[PDB]
RNA sequence: UGAAUGUAUAGGGGUGUGGGUGGUAACGCGGGGAAGUGAAACAUCUUAGUACCCGUAGGAAGAGAAAACAAGUGUGAUUCC
RNA sequence: GGGGCCUUGUGGUUCUGCUGCCGCAGGAUUGGCCAGUGAGAAAUGUUGCGUGAAGGUGAAGCGUCUGGGAAGGCGUACCGGAGUGGGUGAGAGUCCUGUAACUGUAAGCGUGGCACUGGUGUGGGGUUGCCCCGAGUAGCGUGGGACUCGUGGAAUUUCGCGUGAAUCUGGCGGGACCACCCGUCAAGCCUAAAUACUCCUUGGUGACCGAUAGUGGAUGAGUACCGUGAGGGAAGGGUGAAAAGUACCCCGGGAGGGGAGUGAAAGAGUUCCUGAAACCGGUCGCAUGCAAGCCGUCAGAGCCUGUGUGGUGAUGGCGUGCCUUUUGAAGAAUGAGCCUGCGAGUUAGUGAUGCGUGGCGAGGUUAACCCGUGGUGGGGGAGUCGUAGCGAAAGCGAGUCCGAUA
RNA sequence: GUCCGAACCCACUUCAGUUGAAAAUGGAGGGGAUGAGUUGUGGAUAGGGGUGAAAGGCCAAUCAAACACCGUGAUAGCUGG
RNA sequence: GGGCUUAAGUUAUCCGCCGAAGCUGUGGCAACCUGUGUGGUUGGGUAGGGGAGCGUCGUGUCAGUGGUGAAGCUGCCGGGUGACUGUGUGGUGGAGUUGAUGCGAGUGAGAAUGCAGGCAUGAGUAGCGUGUGACGGGUGGGAAUCCCGUCCGCCGAUUAUCCAAGGGUUCCAGGGUCAAGUUUGUCUGCCCUGGGUGAGUCGGGUCCUAAGGCGAGGCCGACAGGCGUAGUCGAUGGGUAAC
RNA sequence: CCCUAAACCGACACUGGUGGAUAGGUAGAGUAUACCGAGGCGAUCGAGUGAAUCGUGGUGAAGGAACUCGGCAAAAUGCCC
RNA sequence: AAACGACUGUUUACCAAAAACACAGGUCCGUGCGAAGUCGUAAGACGAUGUAUACGGACUGACUCCUGCCCGGUGCUGGAAGGUUAAGGGGAACUGUGAGUGUAUGCGUAGCGGUGAACUUAAGCCCCAGUAAACGGCGGUGGUAACUAUAACCAUCCUAAGGUAGCGAAAUUCCUUGUCGGGUAAGUUCCGACCUGCACGAAUGGAGUAACGAUUUCCCUACUGUCUCCACCAUGAACUCGGUGAAAUUGCAUUACGAGUAAAGAUGCUCGUUACGCGCAGCAGGACGGAAAGACCCCGGGACCUUUACUAUAGUUUGGUAUUGGUGAUUGGGACGGUUUUCUGAUUGUUCUGGUUAUCUCACUGUGGACCGUGAUCCGGUUCAAGGACAGUGCCUGAUGGGUAGUUUGACUGGGGCGGUCGCCUCCUAAAGGGUAACGGAGGCGCCCAAAGGUUCCCUCAGCCUGGUUGGUAAUCAGGUGGUGAGUGUAAGUGCACAAGGGGGCUUGACUGUGAGACUGACAGGUCGAGCAGGGACGAAAGUCGGGACUAGUGAUCUGACGGUGGCUUGUGGAUGCGCC
């Protein structure tokens, strides 16, 4: 049986060309009025995942290339 | 993750959408065209590159990393502006 | 032959004219349809249309000859891999 | 599209009707392009092959030696389209059964197929005046279900309840919906093969089991037995080549034994091949009745033996089991009466991700499937991974995105 | 639905039994003993159900949901190996 | 602890010694690093990681080997650093199997209140299931326990006699003493062989119905099925001829 | 053929359960109890032995509940006129 | 003599026989007969071949005397003035596409669609009554009688009403062995009272009660081995001999004692003491003896029970619609032309349609009679009677629904429970970097401010002393002194007098695109930030400004929403939906 990928992982993490695992920065979906432009800018890009989290993501992905 | 909200649920979903009709190009660069067609390669068609390596039955956009001292006439699907400029300056052309 | 009753019918009386009844390990088709379990609780969800049950076949069954796909040129019943 | 209206064409007819004494049709041994036992708007005999069920033929070795026995050793000959197996007193190509090869098949309800008999039977161009083209159907609403789709932007499909068409200048579909375009013609039906399975029958196979295994079942096995019942459910294989299965005598009521016989072997005697351990004892050597012992270990006299190595071992020192689980167990925490047997990290993915190793290499590799009825070999490149990335994407591309061609 | 008291039905106390004579009894007494009595034969009610002068009692010697088989090799962040 | 002040007690000082698997000496083994002819450093270990091997079974190939005796079992004499092992040497046994190199595992057990079998410990111990037997003779290899007899005792609203239900041959006769019988047994409800049960009237059917069951048609119910009429069964009852 | 059982239900040749019928004498109200009848049994390990101790019965000076949670157990009473 | 139950009975097979259950008697509620109720999907059936003196459910429980106050809550019964309220009916309006029109933008006819629905519309709920032998409830403060204690009594607060009769140290009384009396030599028990009823009380009945009870309790007498205080006798075992022959258990074994030590209670370890080998009968101190993977406690899981936990659902109920039809009125919404005057004001006929209501009857009712199938209490057909477009049933729809089902019901914790706590900020513990725990010790936060933000410029306070109208310690003025003790929006700490504290002017940087480089967390994440561009504020400039002297004032993801943009759109164009910010 083919082993399926994780759907949330499919939707949440990208894998770059060199193999890095990147996610969208968390904390900017709402409640943004009190957040400054500096805080919003800090939460506005992409984050390269740490070693253990990246290994967990590549395990959850079934050879899926991310999104 | 032991009960803590896991990584695949604390991270926001990458949104966006997928183009249902997107078609990828099999890209070839001018260094490859120079290496595989060195001897004044007159006309290079998709059949020729697919004979070397372009993975046939696909579109064959030609890109422009490399110098391309030789003169070539590439009839292919699509090209980059830099590749076209380099090809024309070398003395050749592109078509299709 | 034809009740109540009128047409008639229900019913009644002769003939065996043909078929049926029951069984069957798996496979088929149509229908009814769990829970444990997983979700580290649980109710949507899963298990699973599974287990079981009902009706009913055949040597296979079901489907099948476009009120179809496709996307601008085209393919041309179904089934199975 | 068909009907209707016509321009025409039926296989050569003996000659009967209706329409206009035009023409159309029933009609007939005799062609026939066809077409047949089929789904095909259908279903009735005599002749033509090879087979499964049974059979038939089926090659070719003797001499010596040892042994109970020769298939074994030694010597020397044959057959092979046959040396796959299995039996025979031990290990057989030539002893048997067979095997390869051919062969027969009366018979089948035989079965397949062919020939004849017998059975049934054509259209092409024009026209849209007119006529037909599947109705409580399709849609719609509502409550449910199947679709990747869990009610949604909900197409398609289906069940209950309501409501309810058009009909060719028409209906349906192309993911709400509309317009155009494309495709298609629902509400009638029948259709082989490729696919699934094995209670059964025939032949064969196995880096499958070998009596606690393999079926629950190698035997009176779904039996004994248990249960009111549904139901549950065992254990027990092996003498020997051949019963030649121990005549006869002795002790004994017998059982059993002792002589003897058979046998190669009886300590192979039916509780029968081999015959382990626990456990139970007879005999011999040493030690042992002043001694406190996780039972051993080191030091060590003496005795026996000496098969100059081995048995036992007075006495001295040191020394609180095994496992599990715990901060910590000799623990008075758990488990274990003992022995024998059995009892737990496996297998499947053209899964994920590493490593070793081999092949090929900017390329690598096939899947299903086809051929080899001779297999592990060959084809098959459909797909797939690599070959360029960045972006939500359009896209651009050694760049790309946020950005103002910053 | 009187009284005393055998058979019969029961089971209050005590002793024994407790690897029993017995998976509930024996000895000695004790209650009812014409009644809402007791008993033979056959029959009816069946599991979220039966039946219950009501104790969650009984439903084939363990019933706050029988037994058998099946889902099933249920699951166990627990114990053991 | 004995014992110790006549210190073997406290204290200061001095001189010796004992004392570990520590260190040194000597003889082996092993891991890593290092110049690559010195050698140096290192080698307790649970969970755990890594590396390399022993033994069992099947199997391709090669070389074989076995009644002049394979496997398995059991001794003795040896060997390796370990799992282990000899191509040493017997005994038993009676038909297979050895070495090299690969291939595949149902490949190793001490424990799971593990499963099956066999056998210990308790232990020649507890018990031998209410009770009254005694003697004379017989049978027999064997007699408290069998047979016969005489005394005596016991039940007698039952320790008697006869049925139903249930069981199923246990009944009788003869032969038997492996097993069963809580002991023995010559005996038996046990074993083996043979035999034994006779109905017009007795109990059932052939007659009748109760409760209840089933139920032509039928009615009800998606299916499965539920109920029920006409009927047909169904004794524990009615009827029916012998003492 | 067994049948208030050694043959049935209890795993047993089990001090338990099991429906019906016949059921005599003397004493007695009696089918209680005692001893007998019809008839059937001596019971399916025995033989001994004055141990403690346990079970089952018996008797008991003086006292008479002082026992004990509690008069538990036993004794006393008991029948007819 | 007391308690309980009236009595006879029944019950936890196998630890409870009772005071529990039942009972005869009582009351309430339901039921008009296809009864209600119950089993069943239904038909049927029981109820009952009964008929309100009957049947079913509930509670109480002979008999006697009685059974008090409260209808606020909840339930039940009735009612309907208003409010709210489903499906359905039905508007108005909006809107997609679209022939064409438009120099193009755009608009938009017909046709085919989409959206929600002003008005109308039931039960239920709110609401108003009744009902307690319905489920239930039946109080507080202050004080007063001629010893004192209490309160008949008074005032009050509040409630729906505030416990009546009777009983009371009780099967109820904590304190408690209450107090007093009786019984005994001595009585935590007893029985008679008292009333101070922690926390009796009138059909979950109150108080009594003859008779009854293997019920519970106390006393007297008789009687006794129950005892003082045991002794003796016989028996079945035990014991010996012959026969037969288990079991539980078992890591071992050549298995002493004392004081210690050790997983804190040692046959097994230490130091000592004692002890010849082996049996037989006995006893039970130990082997933390055996037996049973403790049943108490906690933790994880389950089961069953409850309810105003959640979510469902059978049943019950509401309306709409189908079955479902004929014939009249009486009231509103229209089209329609033509009295009025498209109209503030009114209309008749002529067609379409809501509501209210009234009759008819080969729809239907499984029904009462008769007849037929048939010589059958089933069933069916015909017919009469009785209803009747109702009911029943199907679908949709609101309400009700522990009758049933599936589940949830946190953790920390000096066991668990109760109480407390759970995120963030400041200080101490914290051992002079950072970090560091306890249910350790102190406090704060879940904001606020359009200025209390930005910039520029200016100023210095609190306290003290002296002089001065109201005026005093302290309003306001003047002189001296005073360096931080004042202040800081807000806890605390670190800071700030160069002020970051006080004031004046102008302002919106409380920006848009960014972020070299760093600090801090396992991570999600939190924090600081130079320089640059655009467009601004202040300043003469230097420059400063991406909120606030600093550090709390906050919430990932999913899902959905609004604004902008227009990247995608399943044949094309729209639409629609999605995407991005
Ligand atoms: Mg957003
Ligand atoms: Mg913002
Ligand atoms: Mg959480
Ligand atoms: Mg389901
Ligand atoms: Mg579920
Ligand atoms: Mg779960
Ligand atoms: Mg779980
Ligand atoms: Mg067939
Ligand atoms: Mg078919
Ligand atoms: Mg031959
Ligand atoms: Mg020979
Ligand atoms: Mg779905
Ligand atoms: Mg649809
Ligand atoms: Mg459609
Ligand atoms: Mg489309
Ligand atoms: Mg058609
Ligand atoms: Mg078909
Ligand atoms: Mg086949
Ligand atoms: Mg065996
Ligand atoms: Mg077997
Ligand atoms: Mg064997
Ligand atoms: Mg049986
Ligand atoms: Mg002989
Ligand atoms: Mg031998
Ligand atoms: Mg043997
Ligand atoms: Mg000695
Ligand atoms: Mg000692
Ligand atoms: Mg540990
Ligand atoms: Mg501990
Ligand atoms: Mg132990
Ligand atoms: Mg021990
Ligand atoms: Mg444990
Ligand atoms: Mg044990
Ligand atoms: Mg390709
Ligand atoms: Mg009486
Ligand atoms: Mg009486
Ligand atoms: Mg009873
Ligand atoms: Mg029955
Ligand atoms: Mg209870
Ligand atoms: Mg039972
Ligand atoms: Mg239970
Ligand atoms: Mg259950
Ligand atoms: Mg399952
Ligand atoms: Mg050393
Ligand atoms: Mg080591
Ligand atoms: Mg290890
Ligand atoms: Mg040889
Ligand atoms: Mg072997
Ligand atoms: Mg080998
Ligand atoms: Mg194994
Ligand atoms: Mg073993
Ligand atoms: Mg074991
Ligand atoms: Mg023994
Ligand atoms: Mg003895
Ligand atoms: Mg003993
Ligand atoms: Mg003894
Ligand atoms: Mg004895
Ligand atoms: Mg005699
Ligand atoms: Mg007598
Ligand atoms: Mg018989
Ligand atoms: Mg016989
Ligand atoms: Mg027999
Ligand atoms: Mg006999
Ligand atoms: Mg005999
Ligand atoms: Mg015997
Ligand atoms: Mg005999
Ligand atoms: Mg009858
Ligand atoms: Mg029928
Ligand atoms: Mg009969
Ligand atoms: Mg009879
Ligand atoms: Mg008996
Ligand atoms: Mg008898
Ligand atoms: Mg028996
Ligand atoms: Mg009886
Ligand atoms: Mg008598
Ligand atoms: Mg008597
Ligand atoms: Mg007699
Ligand atoms: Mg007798
Ligand atoms: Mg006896
Ligand atoms: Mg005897
Ligand atoms: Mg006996
Ligand atoms: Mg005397
Ligand atoms: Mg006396
Ligand atoms: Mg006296
Ligand atoms: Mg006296
Ligand atoms: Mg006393
Ligand atoms: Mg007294
Ligand atoms: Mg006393
Ligand atoms: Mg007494
Ligand atoms: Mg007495
Ligand atoms: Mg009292
Ligand atoms: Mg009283
Ligand atoms: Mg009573
Ligand atoms: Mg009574
Ligand atoms: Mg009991
Ligand atoms: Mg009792
Ligand atoms: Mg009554
Ligand atoms: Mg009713
Ligand atoms: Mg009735
Ligand atoms: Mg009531
Ligand atoms: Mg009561
Ligand atoms: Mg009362
Ligand atoms: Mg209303
Ligand atoms: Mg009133
Ligand atoms: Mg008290
Ligand atoms: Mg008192
Ligand atoms: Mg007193
Ligand atoms: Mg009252
Ligand atoms: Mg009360
Ligand atoms: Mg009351
Ligand atoms: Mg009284
Ligand atoms: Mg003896
Ligand atoms: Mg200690
Ligand atoms: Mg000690
Ligand atoms: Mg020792
Ligand atoms: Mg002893
Ligand atoms: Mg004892
Ligand atoms: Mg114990
Ligand atoms: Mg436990
Ligand atoms: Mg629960
Ligand atoms: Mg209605
Ligand atoms: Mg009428
Ligand atoms: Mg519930
Ligand atoms: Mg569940
Ligand atoms: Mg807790
Ligand atoms: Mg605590
Ligand atoms: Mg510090
Ligand atoms: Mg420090
Ligand atoms: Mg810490
Ligand atoms: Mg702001
Ligand atoms: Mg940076
Ligand atoms: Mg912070
Ligand atoms: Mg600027
Ligand atoms: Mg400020
Ligand atoms: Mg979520
Ligand atoms: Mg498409
Ligand atoms: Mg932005």
């Amino acid at each position: 049986p083919k082993m399926k990928s994780h759907s949330g992982t499919k939707k949440r993490f990208k894998v770059t060309g060199s193999g890095k695992v990147t996610a969208r920065k968390a904390g900017k979906r709402h409640l943004n009025e009190h957040k400054s432009s500096r805080v919003t800018r800090r939460l506005t890009g992409e984050t390269v995942l740490s070693k253990g989290e990246a290994a967990k993501v590549k395990k959850l992905l079934a050879g899926h290339p991310g999104r | 993750a032991g009960g803590q909200m896991p990584i695949h649920m604390q991270a926001p979903k990458l949104g966006g959408f997928h183009n249902p009709f997107r078609t990828e190009y099999q890209v070839v660069n001018l260094d490859k065209v120079e290496a595989l067609f060195p001897k004044g390669g007159k006309i290079t068609v998709d059949d020729l590159v697919s004979v070397g390596a372009v993975r046939d039955n696909e579109l064959v956009k030609v890109l422009g990393t490399g110098e391309l001292t030789v003169k070539v006439d590439l009839v292919v699907d699509a090209w980059s502006k830099s590749a076209q400029e380099k090809i024309e300056k070398a003395g050749g052309s592109v078509t299709k």
